[PDB]
């Protein structure tokens, strides 16, 4: 005898937010702590004081 | 604050082992890391992945 | 038996409504999977 | 999150594979409900009051 | 569809009272599903051939 929500179907739409679609991007500690070297080729020597 | 004279460095990528250690403490002169390759990207669209 | 008739009874009425809804954003972060975005203190049960 | 690993250099070691890891995402509704209240009083009651 | 009736006139039978109808809605959908092939073929056999 009436018309329920379940009656209308899809006249009701259901939305959609990316406003709780977001994450910050955390970086290397280690990168950021320490000295980056740019290497050309697999293997660096560096000679060090030992005596 | 109690860290003065240090540069602090905080992990917030998930990395930290807490059962392991709490802080390290380091002359930063004497750490180096190389970088042979930065992050490089490929799109992939024949490929097979894995066996059998 | 309960049934009041408003005009019939020379009474009159206020009806208030409001409609919400809530969430809560419980979400992976650069720490890992399934991480709350609350916390709570709980009371002090314990007798000294 | 994903994981990605160290992989070596091999054409026939089980290392030297590159693995392969999934992103994934969920869903958050927010979902209204109606709250409400009737008060009801008779009319002379409002007009003897002397207050709104 | 609703239903309309005729009302008659009375302040007491159970006619004279004008009956409630509904209206109803229901939902339909596309669902896009996929059909495909792969069709190989060597080389060769491409080159010898005397047809696209």
């Amino acid at each position: 005898a009436d018309i329920s929500r379940a009656e209308v179907a899809t006249l009701i739409e259901e939305g959609y937010s990316h406003s709780l679609l977001a994450a910050a991007k955390q970086g290397s500690t280690v990168l950021s702590a320490f000295q980056n070297v740019n290497m050309g080729t697999k293997t660096t020597h560096l000679p060090v004081l030992a005596t | 604050g109690s860290f003065l004279g240090f540069n602090t460095h905080f992990n917030r990528n998930g990395a930290w082992s807490p059962e392991s250690a709490v802080a390290f403490i380091a002359d930063s002169s004497r750490v180096k890391i190389g970088v042979r390759q930065d992050i490089t990207v490929k799109f992939l669209d024949q490929a097979t992945l894995g066996t059998g | 038996d309960n049934q009041i008739n408003l005009a019939e009874r020379d009474m009159v009425a206020l009806r208030l409504k409001a409609r919400f809804a809530y969430v809560l954003g419980v979400s992976a972060t650069a720490m890992g999977a399934n991480k709350t975005p609350v916390g709570v203190v709980t009371p002090d049960v314990t007798p000294p | 999150l994903p994981e990605a690993d160290w992989v070596g250099e091999s054409a026939t070691d089980p290392e030297g594979v590159i693995k392969t890891s999934k992103v994934t995402w969920a869903n958050r509704t927010l979902v209204a409900e109606e709250v409400a209240v009737i008060i009801p009083v008779p009319e002379a009651v409002i007009d003897d009051a002397t207050v709104e």
